[PDB]
C-alpha cells in the first residue's frame, strides 16, 4: 500500500536478506522456511515485511485471525477468574480461598470455559453481568 | 521555686539550647521508691534518686515521653512545668490534677462540632468571609 | 562607539544590583515595621 | 433496624457508602448514632465496625 | 494420607500453583516455538 | 554598520520613563 | 561456667501442617488475609525471627538451622558452577592453550535465535564466555581433566544435602539450649583453630602435593595428558624430587628446625610468575603455612574447660580509660545477647574485607593467566567491591535495630556505647562538617576544571601542565614498597605487587601488571572516594545514633525501626527512622562504589592494561587518556561513558546482543525506580479506588481487598529497581567493553 | 549583513561581555563576520522582521524605541 | 497554632488523649454515647500536627481532625 510496498517475492533486498538467513532452531533450514513463509507479506524498501491492519481479508492473517484467537483467549481467562471470584463468596472463608485455590472448584470453572461467548451474552441480556449504581460504593462528591 | 534532685549523668550535647534562658523552659518532677537506670529523651543513661527528682527539659514532648517511660516503672506522681525566662513557673501537666485519660468534672468541651465531618460546608460558601469551613 | 558601556552595565547588572537588591530585600525580611 | 438485619448505609464520607452491613446491636440510651453495624470489608484502618443513625440506614431483604 | 493433604494445600497456594501454571503456559510456547518458528502472522492459502 | 552612540543614549533616556513608571506601578500593586 | 554439649530432643514435628498455613509465624498474619498488605507482609516478616518468637533460644535455633540452609543452597551453586565447567566448557582446550580460548561454560539452547550468543570462543566450542574465573580457580587446584570436576561437583551436591540434613537435624530432632550458643569462646576457638588454620593447613598440604607440581609442569611446558596424575606424586616420590628438590631430606628437617632444605617448595620471591603472571606456588603454600600456624596459635587464647586462657568479659572490663568512662563493660552483654550486635560486627567487618580482597586480587593476580585475562580481572573486582558495599551497609542496619530493639540502658551504663550516644550532635555536626569541606575541595576542583577548559583557560586547571596537586604521600608509600627488596624485606626478591613499581610483567604479549602512577587525576579520584565515603558513613551513623531518640521525637524507640515517619506535623518528619537511614544510604553506596569502579576501569585500561611489544613499549588500552581526561566531568561524560560504551550499543547482531539487551532494560528498571521513588501511596491508592469501583461494577471483586503499597515498601522497591537497573547497566556496559577491547 | 545572503550569513543574538572568557574563548565566539564575541541567534527573528519588511538597523531601532514607549503606556 | 476539633461521632475510647505526644486532648463529661465522654482539645498550642489521634481513632473517618496552621516554635517542635 503506502510509503514504496512492493510484495517480498519481487523486492531484491528481501532476496538479499534471504540468502544470509540466520536459523531461528536446531534444523539447518529453518532461516530459509523463515523467508519462504514471509515471502507472501508486502515489503518495504529495506527488505522487511510490513504488517496491514486495516481490516481487509487479503491480510487478514497479520491482525485479524491474531486479534479472533487472542481475544478467545483473553475472554477464557477473565471469564474463569470472574466466575471463581463469584463461586467462592458464598463460602464465608473468601479471603481465605484466594491465597489458597479450591482445585474442585477451579476445575470445573476451567473446564466450562469454553463457552465464555455464549455465557456472557446470556449474562449480559439477563443483567447479571453488572452492578446497580447505587449498590456498588462511591467516594463523596 | 522546684525542690528536687538532678539524675545522675554525666552530660549530653542533647540537652537544652539557648531557646531555654530566651524563650521558654520546662522542668518535670517526679518520685521514686528506689534508685534506678531510665533513658534520657535527649538520649544516655541515668540514673534517677530515691526521693524527689528534677529534670530540666527544653521542650513538652520530652517530659510527656519521659512521663510514658516512668508508668514502666510504676511512678505516675510526674509534674511538668512551663518555666519563662522571668522566672514564671506554671503547671501545665498534669493541669486538672486528674490525668486526661480520666474524666474528671469540670472540664468542659473546647473545640466540639455538633455535627458529622462529612456535614461541613464547602470552601466555596465560605469565601472572603474570613472563617473556615470547620469552624463552629 | 558605544561598546564601552557593557563595561559599565554588565558589572552592574552582576554585583550591584543583587548587592543592592539582597542587602534592601534582606533589611526588610527581618524588620519588624511593616 | 432490627438486630441481624441487612442494611445499607446512607452516610457519604463513611468507608462503606452503598455497601450492605449486618447489624450487631442496637442501644436505647437516646444516642445519637446507637446502630452497631458490622461488615466483611475492613476500613483503610482495618476496622469493619460502626456506629450509625437509623436515618443513615434502608433495610435489605 | 494426611499429610498428601497438606501437600495439595500446599500446592494450590497461590505462588506454587503461579509457578506451576506459568511453567506449563510458558513450556508450551516454547515448545510450540521449537517446533514451528517464526510465525509473524498466520499465512494464507 | 550599527547604529550609532546618540540612539543608544537616547534609548537609555526613553527606557528611564518605564524604569520610573514600573517603579511606581509595583509600588502601587503593594500598596 | 564450663562449655557442654547440651540438646534439646525433639522440639518441633515434621509435618508438612504449617506449610498449608502460609504466615503461621506471626499471631497478626496467621489470621489471614483482609487486604494485599497481609501478602507483602508475609515476606517482610518471614525471616524476622523475634516477631516470630520471643525466647532467644528458639530463635538461636531456627538462627543455626537456616544458616545449614543457606549453606546448602550456596553449595549447590558453587557444585553447579564446577558441573558447568565439567559437562559444558571448554576448560580443557582452555588447558592446552590459556592465551588463545576465551572461557567459556553455558552453551545457550537453541529456540528463538539466540544460538547467536553461542559466540565462537575458541578450542572447537561455542558458548558464553564467562568472566568469574573459574577456570583459573581450577587451574591453581590442579585439575587437568573434565572427571575431577564431575568427582568435584558430586562432593559438592552430597555435602550441600549434608548441610540440609544437618538443618532439618539441628531443628526437628537434636537442638542445641541457648547456654550451647552463648560459648563465643569456645566457637572463637574453634573457629580460629579448625575452621582457619587446619583449613590453611590442609590447603597449604593441598598446595605442596598436587597444585605447585602440576602447575609447574604446566609452566615448564608439559602436555596435561603427559603431566601425571596427582595422586602419583605421593605414591612416587621421585617425580617430586626431580621438581623439587628439597623433598629429598623428607619430614627430617620440619622436626628437627633445619627449615632451609624446604626452600625450594616454601619460598618468599614475591611478585608474579613470569609464565602466568600469577603468584608463585610455592610463595602461595608458603604463605598458607605461617597463616595456619598463626591461626592454630591464635585460636589459644580464650578460656574453655581446661582453666587458662581468657575471659573476653574480663578483657573488655579492663579496658576504660580516663576518656571513656567505663570502658567496654557493657559490651559483652551486648554481644551475647543479641544476634543483631553480631550481624552488625561480622557483616561490616566481611564487607571491609571483601574490599580489601577486590584490591590486592587485582594488584597481586593470586592466579595463573588471570592478569592478561583483562575481562575477569574487571569483573571480579567490581563484583567484589559491590558485595563489600552491600554488606558494610547491612552492618549499619542491624546496628540501628539493635539499637531500637536489643539495646538496654542498664547494661549500657557509662559505657563507650553510652558515651557516643551522649555527643551525637557533636559527632554528626563535624562529619556533616568533613563532607561539605570534602564534597567542595573533591567535586568543585572538578568543576573549576570543567569551567576553566571551557573557557579557554587551560593554564588555570587543576592538572599535571597546570596547579599541580600530587598524591605525594602515596608516592612516597609507593617508592618505599619498591626498595623494600632490598633493606626492608631481604628475603624478598621482587617487590610484593608490580603495581608499587618494579617494572612491567609481560605474558603473551600483554601487561599483566606494570607500576601504576600517580598525579593530579589519582589525587583527585580519591578524594571523591573519600568524600563519598564520609557521606555514607554520615548517612548510616546518623541512622545507628539517632535510632531512639532525638531533637525532633524523642520516643522515636517506641515507634520501632521501620515506621514511615511521624506525620506531617512538627514540620514533616518523614524518613526518620533507622530504616529509612539505611534506604538514603544505599543510595550513597551505590554512587561511592560506581566511582570506585569508574575509577579502576579507566585506570587499569589507561594506565596499565595494553600491549608489549618486543621493543618493550607498552600501548595502552585508552592510550593513556586519563592524565587529561579524567580531570574533568566532561572527560568523564565523553572519554568514558560515551566512548567505552561504544561496545555494548554495536553489538546487536553479534554475539554480545544480550549485554545490549540488558544494557537497556536495565536503563528502563533504573527508570521504572523513579516512579516509586517520586510518587507516594496516597495517590495510588485514591487510583485503586476509581479500578475497584470499575472492578465492583461487572462484579469481579476481590475479597482481598486491593490496596497501594505501604510507605516504607515504596522506598524498598524504589532502592531495589533504583540499585538493580543503575548496577546492571554497569554491569552490561563493563561486560561488552572489555569482552571486545580485553 | 544577513539581508543580502539569509542562507550562508549566521544571525547575531547580542554581544558577549565576559571577562573569564580566555583568549581561545574569545577567538572562538567571535563569529559570523562579528567584531568580538557573538552569540547566534536561534530564535528566526531575522527571517520574521525581513519578512515583514524590515530591512535596516534604524527600523529595528524605531521599532524598539516604540516598544519602550507602548510599555510605558501600558 | 494548629486547629483540633472533635466532631459527634465520639464513642468516647480514649485512646486519642493516649495517642497524644503532647498533652492537646483531654476527656469531658458527655452524654451522647454510651461511655459518656468525648474528647476535648483545649492545649491546642502544644499541638505539634502529628495525628497520632487521627490514627488512633476507631470511627469510620475520624471525630478527631487535626486542621495544619500557621506555625510556632512549639508546632514546629524545635528545641532551639
Ligand atoms: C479475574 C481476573 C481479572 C479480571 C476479569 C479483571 C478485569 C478487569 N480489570 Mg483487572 N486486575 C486483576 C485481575 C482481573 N481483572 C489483577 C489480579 C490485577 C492486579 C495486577 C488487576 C489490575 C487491574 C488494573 C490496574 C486495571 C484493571 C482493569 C480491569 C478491567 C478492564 C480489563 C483490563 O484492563 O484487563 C487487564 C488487566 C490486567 C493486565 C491485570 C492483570 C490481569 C491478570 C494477569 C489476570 C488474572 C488471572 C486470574 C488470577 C486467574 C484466576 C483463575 C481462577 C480460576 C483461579 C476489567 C474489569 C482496568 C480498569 O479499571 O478498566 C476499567 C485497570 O485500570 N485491572
Ligand atoms: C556577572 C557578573 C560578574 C562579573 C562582571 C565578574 C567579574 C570578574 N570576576 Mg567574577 N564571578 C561572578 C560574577 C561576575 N564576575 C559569579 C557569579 C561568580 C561565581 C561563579 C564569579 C566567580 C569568580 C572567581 C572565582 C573569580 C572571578 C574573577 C573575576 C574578574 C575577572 C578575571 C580577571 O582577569 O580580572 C582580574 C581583575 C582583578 C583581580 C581586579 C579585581 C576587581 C576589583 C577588586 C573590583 C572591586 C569591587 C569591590 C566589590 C568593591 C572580574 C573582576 C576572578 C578574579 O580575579 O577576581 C578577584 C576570580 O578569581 N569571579
Ligand atoms: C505485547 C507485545 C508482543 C506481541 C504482540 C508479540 C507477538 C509475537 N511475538 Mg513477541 N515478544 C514480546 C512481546 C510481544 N510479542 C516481548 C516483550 C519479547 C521479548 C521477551 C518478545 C520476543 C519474541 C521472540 C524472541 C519471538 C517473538 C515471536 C512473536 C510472534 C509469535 C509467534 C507465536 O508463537 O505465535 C503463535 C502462537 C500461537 C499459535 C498460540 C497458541 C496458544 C494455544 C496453544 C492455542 C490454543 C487454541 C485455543 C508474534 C508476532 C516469535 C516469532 O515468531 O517471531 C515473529 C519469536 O521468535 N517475540
Ligand atoms: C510578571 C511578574 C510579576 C508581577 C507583575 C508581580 C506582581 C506583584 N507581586 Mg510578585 N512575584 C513574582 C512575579 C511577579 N509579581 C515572582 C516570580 C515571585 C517569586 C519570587 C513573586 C513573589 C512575590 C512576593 C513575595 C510578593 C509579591 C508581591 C507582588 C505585588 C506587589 C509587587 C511589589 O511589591 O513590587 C516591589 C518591587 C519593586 C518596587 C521593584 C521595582 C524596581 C524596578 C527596577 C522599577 C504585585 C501584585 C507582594 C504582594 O502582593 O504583597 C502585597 C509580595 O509580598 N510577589
Ligand atoms: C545452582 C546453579 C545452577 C544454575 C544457575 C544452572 C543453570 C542451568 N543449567 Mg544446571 N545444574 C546445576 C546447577 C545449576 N544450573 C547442578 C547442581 C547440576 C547437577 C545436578 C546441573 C545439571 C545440569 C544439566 C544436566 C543441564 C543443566 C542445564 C542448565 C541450563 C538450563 C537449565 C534449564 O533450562 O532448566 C529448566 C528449568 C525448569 C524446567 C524449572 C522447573 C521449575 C519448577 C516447576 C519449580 C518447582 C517449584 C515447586 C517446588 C513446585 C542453565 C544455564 C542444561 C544445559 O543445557 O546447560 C547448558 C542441562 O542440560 N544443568
Ligand atoms: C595437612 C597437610 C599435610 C598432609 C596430609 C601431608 C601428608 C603427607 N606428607 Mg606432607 N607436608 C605438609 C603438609 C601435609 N603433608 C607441609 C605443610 C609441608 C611443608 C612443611 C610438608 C612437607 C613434606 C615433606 C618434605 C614430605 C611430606 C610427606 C608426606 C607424606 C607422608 C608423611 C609421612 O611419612 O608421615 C604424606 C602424603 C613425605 C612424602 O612421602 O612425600 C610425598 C615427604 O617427604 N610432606
Ligand atoms: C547475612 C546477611 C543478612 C541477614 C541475615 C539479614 C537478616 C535480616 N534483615 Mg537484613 N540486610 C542485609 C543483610 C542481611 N540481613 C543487607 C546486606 C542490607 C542492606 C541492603 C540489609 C538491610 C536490612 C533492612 C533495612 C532491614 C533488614 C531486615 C532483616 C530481618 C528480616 C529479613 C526478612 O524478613 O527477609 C525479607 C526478605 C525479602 C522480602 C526479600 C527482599 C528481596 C530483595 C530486596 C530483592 C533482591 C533482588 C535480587 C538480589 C536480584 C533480583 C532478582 C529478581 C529478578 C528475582 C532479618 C533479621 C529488616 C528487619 O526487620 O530487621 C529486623 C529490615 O527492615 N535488613
Ligand atoms: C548531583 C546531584 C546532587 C548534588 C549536587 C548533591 C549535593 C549534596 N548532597 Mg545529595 N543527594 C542526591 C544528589 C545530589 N546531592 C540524591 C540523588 C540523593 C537521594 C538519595 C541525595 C541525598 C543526600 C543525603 C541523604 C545527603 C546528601 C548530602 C549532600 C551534600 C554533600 C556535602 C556537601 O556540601 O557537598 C559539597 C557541595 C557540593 C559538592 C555541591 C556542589 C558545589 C559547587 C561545585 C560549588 C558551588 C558553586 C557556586 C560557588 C555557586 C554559584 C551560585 C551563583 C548563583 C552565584 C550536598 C549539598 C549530605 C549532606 O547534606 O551532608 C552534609 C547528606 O547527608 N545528599
Ligand atoms: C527584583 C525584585 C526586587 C524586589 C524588592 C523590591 C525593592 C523595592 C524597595 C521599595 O520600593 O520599598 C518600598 C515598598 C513599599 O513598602 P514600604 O517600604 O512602604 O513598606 C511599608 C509596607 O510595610 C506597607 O505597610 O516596599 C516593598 O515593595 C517591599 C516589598 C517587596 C516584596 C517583594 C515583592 C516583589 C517580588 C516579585 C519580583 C520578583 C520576581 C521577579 C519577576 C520578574
Ligand atoms: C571511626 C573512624 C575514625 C574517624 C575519626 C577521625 C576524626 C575524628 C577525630 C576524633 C575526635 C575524638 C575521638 C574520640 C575522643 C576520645 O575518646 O579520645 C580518647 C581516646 C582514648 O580514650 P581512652 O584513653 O579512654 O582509652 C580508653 C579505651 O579503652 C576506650 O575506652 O583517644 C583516641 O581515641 C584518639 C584517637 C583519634 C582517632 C583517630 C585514629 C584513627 C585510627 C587510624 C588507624 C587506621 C589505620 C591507619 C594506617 C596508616
Ligand atoms: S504521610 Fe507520607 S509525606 Fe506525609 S508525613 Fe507521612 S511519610 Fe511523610
Ligand atoms: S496532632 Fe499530635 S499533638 Fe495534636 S492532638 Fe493529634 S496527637 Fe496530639
Amino acid at each position: 500500500l503506502g510509503a514504496d510496498l512492493t510484495p517480498c517475492a519481487e523486492n531484491p533486498a528481501f532476496q538479499a536478506l534471504a540468502k544470509n538467513a540466520r536459523n531461528t532452531t536446531a534444523d539447518p533450514q529453518s532461516g530459509q522456511k523463515r523467508f519462504e513463509r514471509y515471502s507472501q507479506a508486502l515489503c518495504g524498501p529495506e527488505g522487511y515485511p510490513h504488517l496491514i491492519v486495516d481490516g481487509r481479508l487479503d491480510r487478514a492473517g497479520d491482525f485479524l485471525i491474531p486479534s479472533i484467537l487472542f481475544l478467545y483467549i483473553a475472554g477464557w481467562i477473565g471469564w474463569v477468574g470472574r466466575a471463581y471470584l463469584q463461586a467462592i463468596k458464598k463460602d464465608s472463608d473468601t479471603e481465605q480461598k484466594e491465597i489458597q485455590l479450591d482445585l474442585g472448584i477451579a476445575l470445573p470453572i476451567i473446564a466450562t470455559g469454553f463457552a465464555w461467548p455464549a455465557a456472557a451474552v446470556k449474562e449480559l441480556l439477563s443483567g447479571e453481568l453488572t452492578a446497580k449504581d447505587s449498590e456498588i460504593t462511591v467516594s463523596p462528591r | 521555686t522546684l525542690s528536687g534532685k538532678t539524675p545522675l549523668f554525666a552530660g549530653s550535647t542533647g540537652g537544652l539550647l539557648t531557646k531555654a534562658v530566651e524563650e521558654e523552659k520546662y522542668a518535670i518532677t517526679w518520685t521514686s521508691p528506689k534508685a534506678q537506670v531510665f533513658e534520657l529523651p535527649t538520649g544516655g543513661a541515668a540514673t534517677m534518686h530515691e526521693g524527689e527528682n528534677l529534670l530540666y527539659i527544653a521542650r513538652k514532648e520530652y517530659g510527656i515521653a519521659l512521663g510514658g517511660q516512668l508508668r514502666k516503672f510504676k511512678i505516675t506522681n510526674y509534674k511538668i512545668y512551663r518555666i519563662l525566662p522571668s522566672g514564671e513557673t506554671t503547671f501545665i501537666h498534669p493541669a486538672d490534677g486528674v490525668f486526661p485519660e480520666k474524666v474528671n468534672a469540670g472540664r468542659e468541651k473546647v473545640r466540639f462540632n455538633a455535627r458529622s465531618i462529612g456535614e461541613n460546608p464547602n470552601p466555596s460558601q465560605v469565601k472572603f468571609s474570613g472563617k473556615a469551613t470547620y469552624d463552629a | 562607539d558605544a561598546s564601552f558601556l557593557s563595561s559599565i552595565f554588565v558589572p552592574v547588572i552582576g554585583w550591584v544590583v543583587p548587592i543592592a537588591t539582597f542587602s534592601f530585600l534582606f533589611l526588610y525580611i527581618e524588620r519588624e515595621d511593616v | 433496624v432490627q438486630r441481624g438485619s441487612k442494611v445499607r448505609i446512607l452516610r457519604p464520607e463513611s468507608y462503606w457508602f452503598q455497601d450492605v452491613g449486618t447489624v450487631a446491636s442496637v442501644d436505647q440510651s437516646g444516642i445519637k448514632y446507637p446502630v452497631i453495624v458490622r461488615f466483611d470489608k475492613v476500613n483503610y484502618a482495618g476496622i469493619n465496625t460502626n456506629n450509625f443513625a437509623v436515618d443513615e440506614l434502608i433495610e435489605v431483604e | 494420607a494426611d499429610q498428601s493433604s497438606y501437600l495439595i494445600k500446599f500446592i494450590s497456594t497461590a505462588p506454587v500453583a503461579a509457578t506451576i501454571w506459568l511453567t506449563i503456559t510458558a513450556g508450551i510456547l516454547i515448545e510450540f516455538n521449537r517446533f514451528f518458528p517464526d510465525l509473524l502472522f498466520h499465512p494464507l492459502p | 554598520s550599527s547604529i550609532s552612540d546618540t540612539q543608544v543614549y537616547i534609548a537609555l533616556v526613553v527606557a528611564l520613563i518605564p524604569g520610573l513608571l514600573a517603579w511606581r506601578l509595583a509600588t502601587e500593586l503593594y500598596k | 561456667k564450663k562449655a557442654r554439649v547440651i540438646v534439646d530432643k525433639d522440639p518441633v514435628p515434621t509435618s508438612f501442617e504449617k506449610w498449608a498455613q502460609p504466615g503461621h509465624f506471626d499471631r497478626t498474619l496467621a489470621r489471614g488475609p483482609k487486604t494485599t498488605t497481609w501478602i507483602w507482609n508475609l515476606h517482610a516478616l518471614a525471616h524476622d525471627f523475634d516477631t516470630h518468637t520471643s525466647d532467644l533460644e528458639d530463635i538461636s535455633r531456627k538462627i543455626f538451622a537456616a544458616h545449614f540452609g543457606h549453606l546448602a543452597v550456596v553449595t549447590i551453586w558453587l557444585s553447579g558452577m564446577i558441573f558447568h565447567g565439567a559437562k559444558f566448557s571448554n576448560y580443557e582446550a582452555w588447558l592446552s592453550d590459556p592465551l588463545n580460548v576465551r572461557p567459556s561454560a553455558q552453551v545457550v539452547w537453541p529456540i528463538v535465535g539466540q544460538d547467536i550468543l553461542n559466540g565462537d570462543v575458541g578450542g572447537g566450542f561455542h558458548g558464553i564466555q564467562i568472566t568469574s574465573g573459574l577456570f583459573q580457580v581450577w587451574r591453581g587446584w590442579g585439575i587437568t581433566n573434565s572427571f575431577q570436576l564431575y568427582c568435584t561437583a558430586i562432593g559438592g551436591l552430597v555435602l550441600a544435602g549434608l548441610f540440609l540434613f544437618a538443618g532439618w537435624f539441628h531443628y526437628h530432632k537434636r537442638a542445641p539450649k541457648l547456654e550451647w550458643f552463648q560459648n563465643v569462646e569456645s566457637m572463637l576457638n574453634h573457629h580460629l583453630q579448625v575452621l582457619l588454620g587446619c583449613g590453611s593447613l590442609g590447603w597449604a598440604g593441598h598446595l605442596i602435593h598436587v597444585s605447585a607440581p602440576i602447575n609447574k609442569l604446566m609452566d615448564a611446558g608439559v602436555a596435561v595428558k603427559d603431566i601425571p596424575l596427582p595422586h602419583e606424586f605421593i605414591l612416587n616420590k621421585s617425580l617430586l624430587i626431580d621438581l623439587f628438590p628439597g623433598f629429598a631430606a623428607g619430614l627430617t628437617p620440619f622436626f628437627t628446625l633445619n627449615w632451609g632444605q624446604y626452600a625450594d617448595f616454601l619460598t618468599f620471591k614475591g611478585g608474579l610468575n613470569p609464565v602466568t603472571g600469577g603468584l608463585w606456588m610455592t610463595d602461595i603454600a608458603h604463605h598458607h603455612l605461617a597463616i595456619a600456624v598463626v591461626f592454630i596459635i591464635a585460636g589459644h587464647q580464650y578460656r574453655t574447660n581446661w582453666g587458662i586462657g581468657h575471659s573476653i568479659k574480663e578483657i573488655l572490663e579492663n579496658h576504660k580509660g580516663p576518656f571513656t568512662g567505663e570502658g567496654h563493660k557493657g559490651l559483652y552483654e551486648n554481644l551475647t545477647t543479641s544476634w543483631h550486635a553480631q550481624l552488625a560486627t561480622n557483616l561490616a567487618f566481611l564487607g571491609s574485607l571483601t574490599i580489601i580482597i577486590a584490591h590486592h586480587m587485582y594488584a597481586m593476580p593470586p592466579y595463573p593467566y588471570l592478569a592478561t585475562d583483562y575481562a575477569t580481572q574487571l569483573c571480579i573486582f567490581t563484583h567484589h567491591i559491590w558485595i563489600g558495599g552491600f554488606l558494610i551497609v547491612g552492618g549499619a542496619a542491624h546496628a540501628a535495630i539493635f539499637m531500637v530493639r536489643d539495646y538496654d540502658p542498664v547494661v549500657n551504663q557509662n559505657n563507650v556505647l553510652d558515651r557516643v550516644i551522649r555527643h551525637r550532635d557533636a559527632i554528626i555536626s563535624h562529619l556533616n562538617w568533613v563532607c561539605i569541606f570534602l564534597g567542595f575541595h573533591s567535586f568543585g576542583l572538578y568543576i573549576h576544571n570543567d569551567t576553566m577548559r571551557a573557557l579557554g583557560r587551560p593554564q588555570d586547571m587543576f592538572s599535571d601542565t597546570a596547579i599541580q596537586l600530587q598524591p605525594v604521600f602515596a608516592q612516597w608509600v609507593q617508592n618505599l614498597h619498591t626498595l623494600a627488596p632490598g633493606g626492608t624485606a631481604p628475603n624478598a626478591l621482587e617487590p610484593v605487587s608490580y603495581a608499587f613499581g618494579g617494572g612491567v610483567l609481560a605474558v603473551g604479549g600483554k601487561v599483566a601488571m606494570m607500576p601504576i602512577a600517580l598525579g593530579t587525576a589519582d589525587f583527585l579520584i580519591h578524594h571523591i572516594h573519600a568524600f563519598t565515603i564520609h557521606v555514607t558513613v554520615l548517612i548510616l551513623l546518623k541512622g545507628v545514633l539517632f535510632a531512639r531518640s532525638s531533637r525532633l521525637i524523642p520516643d522515636k524507640a517506641n515507634l520501632g525501626f521501620r515506621f514511615p515517619c511521624d506525620g506531617p506535623g512538627r514540620g514533616g518528619t518523614c524518613q526518620v527512622s533507622g530504616w529509612d537511614h539505611v534506604f538514603l544510604g544505599l543510595f550513597w553506596m551505590y554512587n561511592s562504589l560506581s566511582i570506585v569502579i569508574f575509577h579502576f576501569s579507566w585506570k587499569m585500561q589507561s594506565d596499565v592494561w595494553g600491549t608489549v611489544d618486543a621493543a618493550g613499549n607498552v600501548s595502552h588500552i585508552t592510550g593513556g587518556n586519563f592524565a587529561q581526561s579524567a580531570i574533568t566531568i566532561n572527560g568523564w561524560l565523553r572519554d568514558f561513558l560515551w566512548a567505552q560504551a561504544s561496545q555494548v550499543i554495536n553489538s546487536y547482531g553479534s554475539a554480545l546482543s544480550a549485554y545490549g539487551l540488558m544494557f537497556l532494560g536495565a536503563h528502563f528498571v533504573w527508570a521504572f525506580s523513579l516512579m516509586f521513588l517520586f510518587s507516594g501511596r496516597g495517590y495510588w491508592q485514591e487510583l485503586i479506588e476509581s479500578i475497584v469501583w470499575a472492578h465492583n461494577k461487572l462484579k469481579v471483586a476481590p475479597a482481598i481487598q486491593p490496596r497501594a503499597l505501604s510507605i516504607t515498601q515504596g522506598r524498598a522497591v524504589g532502592v531495589a529497581h533504583y540499585l538493580l537497573g543503575g548496577i546492571a547497566t554497569t554491569w552490561a556496559f563493563f561486560h561488552a567493553h572489555i569482552l571486545s577491547v580485553g | 549583513q544577513w539581508i543580502k545572503d539569509p542562507l550562508h550569513v549566521r544571525p547575531i543574538a547580542h554581544a558577549i561581555w565576559d571577562p573569564h572568557f580566555g583568549k581561545p574563548a574569545i577567538e572562538a565566539f567571535t563569529q559570523a563576520g562579528a567584531n568580538g564575541p557573538v552569540n547566534i541567534a536561534y530564535s528566526g527573528v531575522y527571517h520574521w522582521w525581513y519578512t515583514i519588511g524590515m530591512r535596516t538597523n534604524t527600523e529595528l531601532y524605531t521599532g524598539s524605541v516604540f516598544l519602550l514607549l507602548f510599555a510605558s503606556l501600558f | 497554632s494548629h486547629t483540633v476539633k472533635i466532631y459527634d461521632t465520639c464513642i468516647g475510647c480514649t485512646q486519642c488523649v493516649r495517642a497524644c505526644p503532647t498533652d492537646v486532648l483531654e476527656m469531658v463529661p458527655w452524654d451522647g454515647c454510651k461511655a459518656a465522654q468525648v474528647a476535648s482539645s483545649p492545649r491546642t498550642e502544644d499541638c505539634v500536627g502529628c495525628k497520632r489521634c487521627e490514627t488512633a481513632c476507631p470511627t469510620d473517618f475520624l471525630s478527631i481532625r487535626v486542621y495544619l496552621g500557621a506555625e510556632t516554635t512549639r508546632s514546629m517542635g524545635l528545641a532551639y
